[PDB]
């Protein structure tokens, strides 16, 4: 017997203590070593209720990653309202490592193993573990990178699918590689992200087909973001410590559902020195990019969508429109922590 | 429970655009709740237009608005702005900004409201009213006909505010001309008709028009 | 997608009386329904969030109940501050609204008619006003007669908000017509119908 509860969790990792890479440095003093042999116990005839949208684990990871960033990143200048902080901005080594979140004595973590579990509701195949799987704290918008993949079918997650204010996490059951590069020696800020168009459009098709299931059967349509800061309107992320912003217009081409649609899709990307800080209020300025080839090959494992609002014409419209979203980084963590909840014994 | 603060009423020709501002927080003081914009046309049901996330400018516009609406916030993220382009007459409405209370979960439970911003879309030009008397025929009624003004509103006082006990100032009505009219009538005993002066004071600020009409038998 | 059928379209009730408006949904929506109160000239005001949760600063008589597909708002003992329109909200979808006011003893309108000023006639226009003062219910029917010839489509009327003290409405109707058209007739009348009237009342004047 147990009950739902929230407790201070601790992180564990396989960080290397001698590394200067900032995630390793952080995790070295902020986490313990991974359990060399973690146990997982399956609960024969148990059925438990999860709610990935109300999971304090997400709050803790957010606290941790914010903390990792605030002490790892070194902007030449931080601006926050009426505060201007100048400082040294040496380039850093930057590459996210897997963090596991673990419960203290007296508490256990329940894990849902239902293949098509969407994040909330009853779960039949439950088990208990001492830690989550290893989760890379990747901060990105529009696309979820280097995450884990859905087990069987593509899964749609929302706190409320019919609530247009709710972000929609799409969980892929097959990853699509995205290969971003700022070539060596054009403007040093100019980069591009290449994506196999064939694989991508097959997936993006299967996605629309899954969204169809949640909206009677209205034709699904994608569009570029209707607005917002660049971190939102572009696919935003950090690579080797540089802030990329890739234009994803070409990624959500409805026509590709015939000629030319296959083949490699190149996305125009920009490396920015002046960015908006996701951690909260303010701008940061970094030095210009390092020299040489700058390259990040990532796995697309999820997409963050926003659905277009408006039900006024009781009958109204025959199609639904979705736009790449994100910007609330807690959603990145929910993307991975969805199958876990803390219970007290 | 605090009221948000919206910009003043606006008048626009069709085809033009307007921008309504909504101050929803002090610059100087849980993801923030989005700012929602709605409008209500005269004698109509409230219509949701959009939300805007002040944290990153993320937005969602009602689809039927056809990209005509744009919402943003200032650098301090204390004020939201709604821009409506290609104005048509049926964009005439009171525009509201609304927001959920910060210690609540639903994004849609609009606890906070701006006082609303009247937006009038018309091709009529600004115009002061003419004020004609409504001469009284135990108790007699008398009033003023406030005729052909644009835009709303006009305010009506009797005897420079002095008396209000028996005053019925009716809502303005829009004439086919595109101009407004309203009446303001006053109940009074008959005896008084020959002892006390009754002046209806009419002010139409938009045309900077003041008038003092004495209503006699 | 979702459709909120609210009802009744309108209703009246005596002070201290129980009033219940209901909302129905084309689909199950759990508790994701909010209720509002909008008094004439003011912004809406949130009464009940998430179907059942009452908000701070909202009188006890106000109650929200319901779940799934059936919801309702209730006012234990109806007070005069509660005269307004009430609508439900399901995200960005709003109910049709229910106008509610105070039910009092049917009351007849005190009627008055006004010829057009001579100053207005010089303008080449003529406005004939017919005032109805302090009656209930709001319903009524003013129809203009020019020499006993009912007029229609040339009249515009305007009602006030239910007075707070006595709980009555008052109505102003304006019959508009050109100067030249006005000088063609003599008898000008307001034909009035209402519950408070045993017979349709006429109030007229002869031009000049
Ligand atoms: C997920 O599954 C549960 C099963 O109870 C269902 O109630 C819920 O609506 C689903 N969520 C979404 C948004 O698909
Ligand atoms: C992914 O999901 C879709 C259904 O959403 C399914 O048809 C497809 O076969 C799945 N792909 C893999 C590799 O499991
Ligand atoms: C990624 O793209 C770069 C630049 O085009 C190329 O040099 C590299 O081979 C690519 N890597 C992979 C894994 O395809
Ligand atoms: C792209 O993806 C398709 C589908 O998996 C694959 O056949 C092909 O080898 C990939 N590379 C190119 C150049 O299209
Ligand atoms: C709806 O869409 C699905 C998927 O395209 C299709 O198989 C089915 O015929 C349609 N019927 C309903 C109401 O699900
Ligand atoms: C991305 O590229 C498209 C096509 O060049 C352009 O129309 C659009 O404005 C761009 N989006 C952003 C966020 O700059
Ligand atoms: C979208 O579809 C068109 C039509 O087939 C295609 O030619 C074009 O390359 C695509 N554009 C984008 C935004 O990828
Ligand atoms: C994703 O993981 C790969 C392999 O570890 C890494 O090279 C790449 O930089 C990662 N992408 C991001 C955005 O962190
Ligand atoms: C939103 O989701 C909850 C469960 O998470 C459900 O009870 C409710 O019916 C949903 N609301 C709508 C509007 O469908």
């Amino acid at each position: 017997v147990w009950k739902d509860a929230d407790t201070t969790l601790f992180c564990a990792s396989d960080a290397k203590a001698h590394e200067t890479e900032v995630h390793n440095v952080w995790a070295t003093h902020a986490c313990v070593p991974t359990d060399p042999n973690p146990q997982e116990i399956h609960l024969e005839n148990v059925t438990e209720n999860f709610n990935m949208w109300k999971n304090n684990m997400v709050e803790q990871m957010q606290e941790d990653v914010i903390s990792l960033w605030d002490q790892s990143l070194q902007p030449c200048v931080k601006l926050t309202g009426g505060s201007v902080i100048k400082q040294a901005c040496p380039k850093i080594s930057f590459d996210p490592i897997p963090i596991h979140y673990c419960t203290p004595a007296g508490y256990v973590i329940l894990k849902c193993n239902d293949k098509n579990f969407n994040g909330t509701g009853p779960c039949k195949n439950v088990s208990s573990v001492q830690c989550t799987h290893g989760i890379k704290p990747v901060v990105s918008t529009q696309l979820l990178l280097n995450g884990s993949l859905a087990e069987e079918e593509i899964i749609i997650r929302s706190e409320n699918i019919s609530d247009n204010a709710k972000t929609i996490i799409v969980h892929l059951n097959k990853s699509v590689e995205i290969n971003c590069t700022r070539p060596s020696n054009g403007d040093i800020r100019k980069a591009y992200c290449e994506i196999n168009g064939t694989k991508w459009n097959k997936v993006l098709k299967q996605v629309t087909e899954k969204l169809k299931e949640h909206f009677n059967n209205k034709t699904i349509i994608f569009q570029p973001p209707s607005g917002g800061d660049l971190e939102i309107t572009m696919h935003h992320f950090n690579c080797r410590g540089e802030f990329f912003y890739c234009n994803t217009t070409q990624l959500f081409n409805n026509t590709c559902i015939m000629k030319g649609c296959n083949g490699t899709i190149t996305l125009p990307c920009k490396i920015k020195q002046i960015i908006n800080m996701w951690q909260g209020t303010g701008q940061a300025m970094y030095a210009p990019p390092i020299d040489g080839k700058i390259n990040c090959v990532s796995n697309i494992t999820g997409i963050l969508l926003t659905r277009d609002g408006g039900n006024t014409g009781n009958n109204s419209r025959t199609n639904e429109t979705f736009r790449p979203g994100g910007g609330n980084i807690k959603d990145n963590w929910r993307s991975e922590l969805y199958k876990y909840k803390v219970v007290q014994i | 429970q605090v009221q948000l603060v919206q910009s003043g009423a606006a008048v626009r020709k069709p085809g033009a655009s307007v921008t309504v501002s909504c101050k929803f927080a002090e610059d100087d003081d849980a993801p923030e709740h989005f700012i929602h914009f709605l409008r209500q046309a005269p004698g109509q049901q409230l219509e949701w237009l959009a939300w805007m996330n002040p944290t990153n400018g993320a937005v969602n516009y009602a689809w039927y608005l056809n990209g005509r609406v744009t919402a943003t916030r200032d650098r301090s993220m204390t004020t939201a702005f709604l821009e409506v382009k290609s104005l048509r007459s049926d964009d005439t409405a009171v525009y509201y900004c609304a927001r959920a209370q910060k210690r609540g979960r639903s994004e849609w439970a609009y606890a906070h409201w701006g006082q609303g911003t009247p937006v009038v879309v018309s091709s009529a030009s600004t115009k002061g009213p003419s004020v004609f008397p409504l001469a009284p025929s135990g108790t007699a009624a008398l009033g003023c006909l406030v005729k052909d003004y644009f835009p709303e509103p006009v305010t009506v006082s009797w005897n420079s505010g002095a008396l209000t006990s028996g005053v019925h100032t009716f809502p303005a009505v829009l004439q086919s001309s595109g101009l407004y009219s309203l009446s303001s009538v006053v109940t009074v005993p008959s005896s008084s008709l020959g002892t006390q002066t009754y002046i209806c004071n009419v002010n139409h600020k938009p045309s900077n028009t003041k008038v003092d009409k004495k209503v006699e038998p | 997608d979702i459709q909120m059928t609210q009802s009744p379209s309108s209703l009246s009730a005596s002070l201290g009386d129980r009033v219940t408006i209901t909302c129905q949904a084309s689909r199950g929506i759990g508790k994701d329904l909010n209720w509002y109160q909008q008094k004439a000239g003011k912004a809406p005001k949130l009464l009940v969030s998430d179907a059942s949760t009452l908000e701070g600063g909202v009188p006890s008589r106000f109650s929200g109940s319901g779940f799934h597909q059936d919801f309702s708002l209730t006012i234990s003992s109806l007070q005069a501050e509660d005269v307004a329109t009430y609508f439900c909200q399901q995200y960005e979808t709003f109910g049709q609204g229910t106008k509610v006011d105070i039910k009092r003893t049917v009351a007849a309108p005190s009627v008055f008619i006004f010829p057009p000023s001579d100053e207005q006639l010089k303008s080449g226009t003529a406005s004939v006003v017919c005032l109805l003062n302090n009656f209930y219910p709001r319903e009524a029917k003013v129809q203009w007669k020019v020499d006993n010839a009912l007029q229609s489509g040339n009249s515009q009327e305007s009602v006030t908000e239910q007075d707070s003290k006595d709980s009555t409405y008052s109505l102003s109707s304006t019959l508009t017509l050109s100067k030249a058209d006005y000088e063609k007739h003599k008898v000008y009348a307001c034909e009035v119908t209402h519950q408070g009237l045993s017979s349709p009342v006429t109030k007229s004047f002869n031009r000049g």
